[PDB]
């Protein structure tokens, strides 16, 4: 001149909703196929996640011991003051996570105790959780494809964007990217039957295969194509969906194997002062660990941005006009 | 080394460099348009003179510490070959030290840019007494200078003989030397450099019908003795006979202004190949080079504007 | 684990160099991809997208690997 | 397992390091052609349906280890 | 412990490749990438989050025959 | 479970190494002229049927495995 | 270990290769980072901080060998 | 007749071994001197069909294994 | 050996590579880092102090595959 | 059916890596020199006849090996 | 002479991988910082005594393969 | 004259990698080398016997191979 | 002499790694250093001793793997 | 004389490595140092007898592999 989790961001992806340049859709359901799942992606327990609580009130709050978290809701911070204070608005966000990625501690805690399901001890008297009871090939696998359709409900959310980039412009090469790779869908479903129960199906689907290889490439041929190869790479999207999530899955499961030996029980033949013999070492591995679950979180993005920022109803690819989406959202 | 270091360096470096519209600019200004236009420029943070010469020192001074230092940083192999370009002006520093010596002209309004040597090596050269002595000054890393001017300083102390084949010399070491690495560009932008600065060698000389041995340059690509003797004796047909060569454009060009003005259009596509190269050197050579011809550029301009000489005379040498 | 023969000690050994092998060949995939982008990042930010896209392809076959892996631990 | 059957295991064994190598070769493929790549993107974006192109040479190196482990099956 | 099934023996070894040749993968990809980083801080002070999440993707590898091994051996 | 006869396991095994390697030597192959490709196309559209034909010789190389392959096969 | 017999000798066996690779994996993670870094510190004194949170990275390797060698032990 | 001996299997791995091996060292052969020849062609269109010729002559090496491979097979 | 024992032998061999193998990883370590740190002295007299805390780094490695090591041998 | 004896499978196992170790050699020696000889053509016509001589004389190595398995075959 | 069981080779074989492996981690140290060195004492007498050190520092490496060599023997 | 039997097979084994291992050292040896030469050659046809002479001199190591080839031999 | 047992075959192998490592070690220390060196001589006939001590510092590995060789031999 | 042994088979091998490894090392370590070496025999005529010395020193590693050879005989 001269909930509110879930609204804020909201409100900014509205503005490019009602921008007209296409009849296809912009990335604003993306909020909350994003956010629980990324609260879920922290995993843990007593030494771990039941533990994230701390760092929140240390964000939209602070606590004055901690050399830079001075007084942060006045922020002072290794970077600028006004930059605090901007970010209040995500110190939120942040918090929201914590609140959410401890009570996702308890989420997987469920899986980690009682004498409700395993045959074995209500809580470890020691500390609670001591070995960590998942890796029943059964327990772990229900976990497993668990992670997976988040994912492959992802791919459904892409490509019928993708298709209706084609559709409602009358681009016949979005709408045969879009449709021929959903008949990619149906041969790749055929084969994991076939090991998924084993004997499942892979002959109930396995000889109707015959026929989904014809699912399949009947568009991908009305658009000829001269990256007729690049079918491989699209198999590899579906699978990438499971793999992300499969990752999700491991590298959790990686994190909650560290309080098996740095907060259960790792020196000593057993007593009842291991609680305090086991700090020495835990307590500075425990930083190492925390900044690699960011990290991870950052699977998520990518895994979203596979489809966002490559054109599956969407503005960017591989840059464009439109603007990194993670750092929209954030708020 | 690993060129990892390296060419983050170059690619914030290459945030700096302007626009074809900058130079597009600079054209309708004053010199006070000028002395704004240049202070909003990264080479404005030294731009606080007043006069012109206060531009160039801004040139040298911004440059000096965006190009001056890169080698220095370690010195390995990628640096080497870093080093080499660089020290191509040092070379002519050194032949200007030379000329300096040898009428012992008070040195010290002798000013000579920063290269890669340091100003204490001038310095100490200046009060070593001998070209022999210079060249153990220049000796202590091991230097191709070093080499060249003790492979030269066995025929004669004829100063003048000494530069000119020491520069040939100093161009046969980097031959050897390119051409043994792993960088295709660089044994490319040498090799036409050589035939090019031959083939001017050759076109400028034209009249006075000496024996081609003492100016033919080695390294060629395009240039043997027979054409280059040829052009030597004046005939241009020469220049007809590297038509569709990375040197198509020498039709009928027979003066020497032109003659440059192409030639060093052509290198300027050469070094335009070897972009972004994480490969190696070819980003960094890139670099320098770009760097120049901007430099090239704002002097001139800087100058154009100073003195208000017209548009239309100065355009084409902006223009490949 | 548990044992149930000499066939067990065979499924399991090789199944992790096929894991092993593709997860080295990632490595070293990523290696040239992953240092080329970072200087494009300091030239631009548009090409950043690129850059992650880069590094999105190789993790592929890994995965391969382990499906390899998966069908051979999917008998103990 | 359920039962033993050491020559089962060999061919267990040899399924993955069909599938290992292939994968390890991929990565290499992959790795100087991707990193000339994010340079050539930049340069330009027409230099980009050539860089999708390239990308496709890699995947058949992976085809081929899978295809020999799924001739292989069908008997274990 | 003492001397019994081969089978344990002959697992446990195996169990470690997977995981030993992910980290040879990391190792290599970490550090051709890892030294670009640090230009990076040199660049841009402002542009380092993009350096530091680079580094991170290639360990994911390492995760994998993490997940193998467990299911190999540790139920014992 | 199940068990075949003394031939297979010995010939699957390295039936796989002859692929699998052949297949690295393509990557390495392809790698560094594949690399070189790149600058050519991105000049001269027009050169580019050359540089298809530089890439065509590595291509023998996972022939080669395939062939002795079919041979030993069906000896399975 | 102590004094054993021939099954415990297998596990101990495969310990120290895991430990190894890891360990190799790390050092030339080092050796590259390592390497700029010294350089580093020099260019941008101010930048010395980022110099140790960079350093302590690849070590990481070398600890994820005594995370699967920990749970070993328990039978060694 | 799909079934034989142990025996058949000694010569045949070994056998499969130089296959591989050799046709992997053609590839790093091929790697540099073809990288050498799409630059050859820019340059001149002369060394072309030398820089093609050249890249034939390693190849040999591959066909020894084959043809050491067909006299041995039919007597297994 | 002296006296029987099953354990002994197998323990032996592996225990060289775990220490070797953590050797060989320190010494490309400090073959890259040593090498910035030549010119190191030359540009600064004080890179020195960060050439005291660089080194130390790289040598953690080897002092881990002695301390496993010791856990299998130095208890009999 | 063809089987043999004991004797033979190994013989030929041992004979087949002079023939790929070496071709893998061989190849390493032709690739850089090679690749320096096109430059030389490029320079020097003249030298053509040498650059021709000069890719011969490691091929020889691997045939050396041949001979010897020439002999081996009467008996093999 | 004096032979042993099967055990008893286990041990006289493995104490040479620790020194040898060891050994070749020193030698890719040392062989890369001294390469840098040389210049240093060209230029400088002053900077020689810190690069002389320097080269003591990984041959740390081979020293603990010779103590595990000695307290091997009295088990052989 | 006739077979023999197990000592034979390893014997012959042995022998391809003593062999090999030169062949691949000799690769090494003469691909740096002779690439290094034909410069010499360009230059001067007068240096060219310098660059000849250079050449044979690693051939020897394939050479010192079979030598102690023969020595193993004389049962084969 | 003669023929032997089973144990003692087990004695000269390690034995060769022992010699052979260290001397392969060695070699790496001598191509790096080696190749620095040559240019002090050139200038200076002085500077040879320096250089020439140098280069013969690595040297000392190789014994060590003899000495290992000595002590064990009369055992073999 | 013909066969031998179970366990002549077995130094036979060893007797290889230790050589093979050596002469390994001397390839690499004459590779470098020989390329270093060329460029001032072209220049300077009498600089060719250093560098002929220069060439010798990592020449000892090949007859180090020979007299280790020697002392065998006494077992073959």
């Amino acid at each position: 001149v001269y909930n509110p989790p879930w609204a804020k961001p909201f409100e900014l992806l509205v503005s490019f909703l009602n921008t007209p340049k296409y009849g296809t859709f912009d990335p604003t359901p993306v909020v909350p196929v994003f956010f629980p799942f990324w609260f879920g992606m922290i995993v843990g327990d007593i030494g771990y996640a039941l533990l994230f609580y701390l760092v929140g009130r240390w964000l939209s709050g602070y606590v004055k011991r901690n050399e830079p978290l001075v007084i942060d809701l006045f922020a002072l911070k290794l970077k600028p003051q006004v930059i605090g204070k901007l970010v209040h608005i995500l110190n939120w966000m942040v918090f929201w996570t914590v609140v959410w990625g401890v009570i996702y501690g308890e989420f997987f805690g469920t899986f980690l105790e009682h004498l409700g399901v395993f045959g074995t001890p209500e809580h470890p008297g020691l500390i609670p959780i001591l070995i960590h009871r998942i890796d029943t090939a059964k327990t772990a696998n229900l976990l497993i494809l668990l992670s997976v359709a988040f994912g492959v409900v992802l791919v459904f959310f892409g490509l019928a964007l993708r298709a209706y980039l084609g559709l409602k412009h009358r681009h016949m090469a979005h709408f045969w990217e879009g449709v021929g790779y959903l008949g990619g869908l149906v041969g790749v479903l055929a084969l994991a039957a076939s090991y998924l129960g084993n004997l499942q199906a892979g002959w109930l689907q396995g000889l109707m295969y015959l026929g989904f290889g014809v699912f399949l490439l009947a568009v991908l041929m009305s658009r000829i194509w001269l990256m007729i190869p690049e079918i491989f790479t699209q198999a590899g999207h579906i699978l990438s969906h499971i793999r992300i999530y499969a990752v999700g899955a491991a590298g959790g499961i990686l994190a909650g194997l560290l309080t098996d030996v740095g907060f259960a029980l790792a020196e000593r033949l057993g007593l009842l002062g291991v609680l305090l013999g086991l700090l020495v070492a835990g307590v500075l591995h425990l930083l190492i660990l925390l900044l690699t679950t960011l990290g991870h979180m950052l699977q998520p993005i990518r895994l979203l941005w596979v489809e966002f920022f490559t054109k599956f109803g969407f503005y960017e690819e591989n840059g464009r006009p439109y603007r990194p989406f993670k750092s929209v959202r954030e708020a | 080394d690993d060129f990892a270091y390296l060419n983050a360096r170059v690619r914030v470096r290459r945030g700096t460099l302007l626009k074809e519209s900058f130079f597009q600019e600079a054209l309708d200004l004053s010199f006070a348009d000028f002395l704004r236009l240049l202070s909003e420029t990264v080479y404005g943070g030294e731009l606080a003179g007043q006069g012109l010469p206060d531009v160039d020192r801004a040139v040298l001074r911004t440059q000096a510490k965006l190009v001056g230092d890169l080698p220095r940083l370690v010195t390995g192999e990628a640096r080497e070959a870093v080093r080499l370009l660089l020290l191509r002006n040092d070379l002519h520093n050194l032949q200007a030290l030379l000329r300096a010596k040898a009428t012992g002209r008070p040195f010290e309004e002798v000013l000579l840019l920063p290269g890669t040597l340091r100003e204490e090596v001038w310095r100490q050269a200046y009060e070593a007494q001998d070209p022999a002595g210079m060249a153990q000054v220049l000796a202590v890393p091991g230097h191709p200078l070093a080499r060249a001017l003790r492979a030269v300083l066995r025929e004669t102390q004829d100063l003048a003989r000494v530069e000119a084949l020491l520069a040939k010399r100093f161009f046969e070491d980097v031959a050897k030397a390119a051409k043994g690495l792993d960088q295709p560009a660089l044994r490319d932008y040498l090799a036409l450099e050589v035939d090019a600065e031959n083939l001017r060698t050759a076109f400028k000389l034209q009249g006075s019908g000496l024996a081609p041995d003492a100016f033919f340059l080695k390294g060629g690509r395009f240039v043997d003795r027979v054409r280059f003797a040829r052009l030597m004796e004046g005939d241009y047909a020469v220049l007809d006979e590297l038509s569709g060569t990375p040197f198509s454009g020498l039709s009928g060009v027979r003066d020497l202004k032109a003659l440059e003005r192409g030639l060093r259009c052509v290198l300027l596509k050469e070094a335009k190949k070897g972009v972004q190269d994480p490969l190696g050197v070819g980003l960094v050579l890139a670099y320098v080079k770009e760097r120049e011809w901007e430099a090239v550029r704002l002097r001139l301009l800087a100058r154009r504007a100073y003195f208000g000489l017209p548009r239309a005379q100065v355009e084409e040498e902006v223009v490949c | 684990a548990a044992s149930g023969g000499l066939d067990r000690g065979l499924i399991a050994v090789g199944m992790g160099l096929a894991v092993g092998l593709a997860a080295l060949g990632t490595g070293v995939a990523q290696a040239r991809i992953g240092a080329a982008g970072v200087g494009a990042i300091a030239e631009d930010r548009s090409n950043f997208g690129t850059a992650l896209i880069f590094l999105l392809l190789p993790e592929t076959l890994v995965i391969f690997g382990l499906l390899i892996a998966f069908i051979l631990n999917g008998r103990l």
